[PDB]
């Protein structure tokens, strides 16, 4: 992420993430945490993004 | 297909113009290509091999792009990099050996691998370029129909042969007419033998002739035309016709008479020569019709009279001959060369992985038994099978 | 005249660099190129042909250009532009082969055609570009009167000559002495031969020797030598110098001795070698001397001593020989060799459109002819023939 | 090293896209690139030569850059610059040629003259780039150490030797049995005898064995196999094993019986050929063996019948042979072929300036004795000379 | 690889710089490097052994740092790390010995274990350090091209030869003439014999010459000559050359005549001694050549005058010889020694696990037929191999 940001996008991520491929994001990052279990099934998860 | 010659002409301009030192600017257009590609690619995943002893090894993909750090490149991009293309090395190769070995006779000059099979496909056109090595120049187009054309050092049109044909002949093989000959690759020696020396000839002269049927068409052809065959100026004992016994030749040469070479093409005369020796221009023939005569000499010296005698026995035979070397031609179809090594890198591929026979080549990709029946499937067949070698050796050889 | 090259490697690595898909941003550098050219066009007429078969198609210019958007390519910004090339190659074709066959005794090193004579005009400078072509790199360093240079695998210096001399011969042609050889393309065999085999001989040696002058200067040849000569190692029949009859040659080959090649330079020895076979170097030479010696053995078997009796009739024929092939070198001036095609693209292109003989060439551009009287003339004419038939090749074969 | 690379294709890809006319644009990648060079340069001194009658030169820099400004190029612009290449030309000259000739035993690899010990300097490697030439392509690959490769037509792996083997012999050489052969270059001739007509061998079959063992191992190469052997196929006066008298060879040729030719690498047996002439193919190998067979004609006509009687002297020695020619080949090392002038270059160069003998080349370059013991030593240095010819030859030819 | 080396100077400057007491800042710059370690592994899994009687252990990571606070360490701190090294010590003896077997004709030089190939990778290289191993010391030097070298004593570079070879000899063996030999490890003893003591011989001195090729250079070397071939100086019975028979030996030994000994290197003498007994030095060679003669006495006491008649039966063997040994050398290959376990390591483990023949190494690494057909595979494996012995023994002897 940090050598993401600290240098733009050319959205190597933007294709892998709209052909909808499998990826990962290293390093510190927020978090929140949630109880829903309705939330689950409206797979929120796979929103954010 | 001409997904896959990109794929090197990327690597080769890359393993080359990326060094410990160049200022980026000289590969700004080069590093956008590149990336573009992995783009495209990781995520699909590959498999190659599966057929005789040829590995299957499964290849997925997962790479991070290219940075730039400004004024020149620093040692460490390099190595981060290379370690990155030493894996699309070591695949391509695994991709070529995979669709260089698979044939089929109806629809053979497509692809057949579940490798490349998948590259034709749409999604991956977004990469093609600079299509300047000989072979994608002229795959291309081919696909669209057009005058083609290659390029060959002493070319292998002519499927070895070497025989005799005895014009007047008798059991005791005594006093025998006729010719003898080696066609092999560029290479026609032919000699004409009258042991009689034309004695009871009209003219006394005895004519010979030799016809070639090329199995494609050559053009522009610089060719070296000799009198004397070397190769049949010396004492043989030879296998009679029909295998039962063996004839002497004990030749003594004399200067071919009224050598007439003509170059034809369907049946007309394209280039005719008449005892031009040296070198000759046959500009469009797929055939060669060699005709020259021995004439007996009128004057002899003694030693000379004491070979021909006007009785038998005929002790010393009269020949006459010509040797043809074709030094370079172009040819429409691909074809073995003394210089060019595709035959040889898809020959020695499917030997060393023990490919096993298919439908389309003949065992061992025997280049006479190629040549001589030069099917339209062994050419499509051979073309892109010789495409794919040539795309290889840019990075392997 | 540089112009033409443009016009050239412009379509190549057009007609290769432009395929559906690649990005553009691999090309800018190249379709601005492009452009440029066609505005300095549009607006210009042109003739070709006019001589014998050769047609006389006219052309117009009047054209669009090009999209500078798009990150990749779309299919129908292919055609588009195929379609607009197609017209500029089936012109240049029309256009080589127009200045391809004019040939001027006075500055046959210059433009001839209505067509090119408009070419070197000024305003049309504004196209040159990427002259790495071997043969435009050795067309300009010439025009800048400076050091040239080219490439050549088994190269054709010497003109056809096939002959011998007797320095001891008489009428019954029993006892000759004398040299045989045939000098051909890149390659020399030679025999000394003497039917008294040395026997009153001083030293029981004959000495021989082969001289041959090279029309032009080779430098850093690479040569094969060895000992023999084969194409006069069997029994032969040859007329005799005077055409009046005919003499008997029976070899039986002995090693030859004290071998010496020298390689001259303006009457200078450059390089010299002693007995030396298989692969040497000739670094700058005008002129090969060959010799030899046949040195009767001193100490002989039966079988031997029955070859060479003390009287005549001396029935085998003693002979010493040397075969000496350039594989390659170079040459400060263009020559036909055994891998370029362009002599065979100039003398077929002149063929195939039944061009008349002009002043300059001989007919049909025959090497042995054009070698032996190799003048300046014909020098600067197949230069300039030569380099338009490599421009050619770029896009045409 | 890889430094002086650059300083070429710098040249060359500049002395070539440079010139009365073109856009900018087409260049803006490479303009740039080149002043990089002269500011790492401008400052720093030189030294050149002073071993044998080489000049002794110094050479310093001060020059201006490059308009960066301009649209198109005018005439004026070309000449400013030309008058400035001139002086790297002139230069680099001076530079390969004195790095062409200092050899060292330990590490014979590494630069030597006090002109490239200071180019591997670090503040210069700020120039590489293009590295297509073939032959830096393969210089790199081989500091990272991997699977290198080279191509060649008619190449020359094999060192000359042209001699016999008696296996039957007796004071009056009447009736011998044995081989004798040339091998030299890419080519084999070889050919077996046997005096008596195998009249009291075994199955009347005289068996014959020629092994050649490669100082290297060449892959892929395309083989011309021939049925006998010309070269050994005319009468002789032979020197004794000896040297004490001379025999006579007087052959008469049959057909080789049960030709098999093997192609081994280390012992093993890679390609095998049971008479097979014409074009074959053997992919990796560092021995050729080839095996024939003289069988005594089980049937003969009276003429035949005659050459061969039961009991001595045997007149007509019966023969046969095979001839094997290596087209095209790869190898790991750098050798000499037939169309590359590397070797000539080097070897040139040291001669044209009376270089003395070092301490790791043979005398004059000699090709057979280098390749007879073709050392470590003698490798890296020959290929980091070859390379450097090859640099030169890109500029200078 | 070089990952594996450091993996153990680790644990040896470990397992050795730790010890009840010592103050920490002995250690400071090493406990660091040490858990760098520890973090690059844990999470990674691992698998050895698969062949013949090789056990397949299976590991795993997930260990505690090393507290680097205290000042002085107390026995408690010791007990928690020696527990944790002696996983590491199983471990790599289970991984060296895994990579101390496979062999790979191809790339034999490279990794192949699943263990290795898998260190290798990228993500470790992050430990490397202390390379003074003599061994890897000259791994590195030969990955990046540059002039080893390793130190022996008597070395071992003659592959086992004991023979002879009679010059003159008869059925009776009564009179024989020749030499016989022992070349074995570091030593050459040869000896001459001529059982007519030079009685007919000119200048009454008998030659004699033995030449012994190495298979690899050996620089820097220090060599012990001695007249006299113990070995040869006693009678013996001796099987005839075909076997056949046996003939019967009975020296008496004379002073080696001018004697002289050469150190060539391809062909050229590097280092000569005439007559030179005692310590000498050979700086580079790749061959020995020792020449000595037999010299009948020309002054004899009635003793000796009895053992030498001027008639046979000859019963007194006059014989010369020589003693060439070689102390201490330096090659650029690895070999075999008098002080070194390598050989001894490798060897030791492949029979310990019944490791079964594999495609390099000959049947139970067998030193003469390694070193005779010492292939390039078999050097740069025997190289890999002897490494990794080295590396082993520096933690298990
Ligand atoms: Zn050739
Ligand atoms: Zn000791």
């Amino acid at each position: 992420l940090e050598e993401l940001m600290r240098t733009g996008d050319y959205a190597q991520i933007t294709n892998m993430l709209l052909n909808n491929q499998p990826v990962a994001l290293v390093g510190a990052l927020p978090f929140v945490t949630d109880s829903s279990v309705i939330s689950l099934i409206a797979k929120l998860d796979a929103t954010v993004f | 297909m001409d997904v896959l010659y990109s794929l090197s002409k990327t690597l080769k301009d890359a393993r080359d113009k990326i060094v410990e030192g160049t200022l980026y600017s000289n590969v700004s257009d080069l590093i956008q290509q590149f990336n573009q590609m992995i783009i495209t690619m990781n995520g699909n995943e590959f498999q190659t091999g599966g057929i005789g002893n040829l590995p299957i090894r499964n290849w997925n993909f997962d790479f991070g792009l290219l940075g730039t750090t400004l004024l020149n490149l620093d040692a460490n991009y390099v190595e981060t990099a290379r370690n990155t293309i030493d894996y699309f090395v070591d695949f391509v190769d695994n991709v070529c050996m995979d669709e260089m070995v698979r044939e089929s006779q109806r629809n053979g000059i497509a692809p057949q691998s579940d490798s490349l099979r998948k590259l034709s496909g749409l999604k991956f056109k977004r990469i093609n370029f600079d299509n300047s090595s000989e072979y994608i120049e002229n795959w291309n187009l081919q696909n669209r129909r057009q005058r083609t054309g290659f390029t060959f050092h002493k070319p292998n049109i002519f499927p070895y042969s070497a025989s005799f044909t005895l014009n007047r002949s008798q059991p005791a093989h005594d006093n025998l007419m006729g010719t003898m000959w080696l066609n092999a690759g560029s290479e026609i020696q032919v000699a004409g033998f009258d042991y009689s020396c034309a004695i009871n000839a009209p003219a006394n002269t005895q004519q010979f002739e030799h016809i070639v049927q090329l199995r494609r068409v050559l053009t522009t052809a610089t060719i070296t035309l000799l009198p004397d065959a070397e190769r049949f100026s010396f004492p043989r004992v030879i296998n009679s016709a029909d295998g039962a016994t063996t004839w002497y030749f004990n030749p003594v040469i004399l200067r071919p008479n009224n050598v007439e070479v003509e170059f034809l093409l369907n049946g007309q005369i394209i280039n005719t020569y008449q005892a031009r020796f040296g070198t000759i221009i046959a500009r469009n023939f797929d055939t060669i019709r060699l005709s020259f005569q021995l004439m007996r000499p009128p004057n002899m010296t003694p030693a000379v009279a004491a070979l021909f005698p006007n009785a038998q026995p005929f002790e010393h035979h009269a020949t006459v001959g010509l040797t043809l070397r074709i030094e370079s031609a172009v040819c429409e179809s691909v074809l073995a060369d003394a210089s060019e090594t595709m035959l040889a890198n898809v020959t020695s591929v499917r030997q060393e992985y023990a490919i096993p026979v298919g439908p389309v080549f003949p065992p061992g990709m025997n280049w006479t038994d190629l040549i001589t029946n030069y099917s339209p499937s062994r050419e499509d067949n051979l073309q892109r099978v010789f495409t794919v070698a040539s795309i290889r050796s840019m990075l392997v050889k």
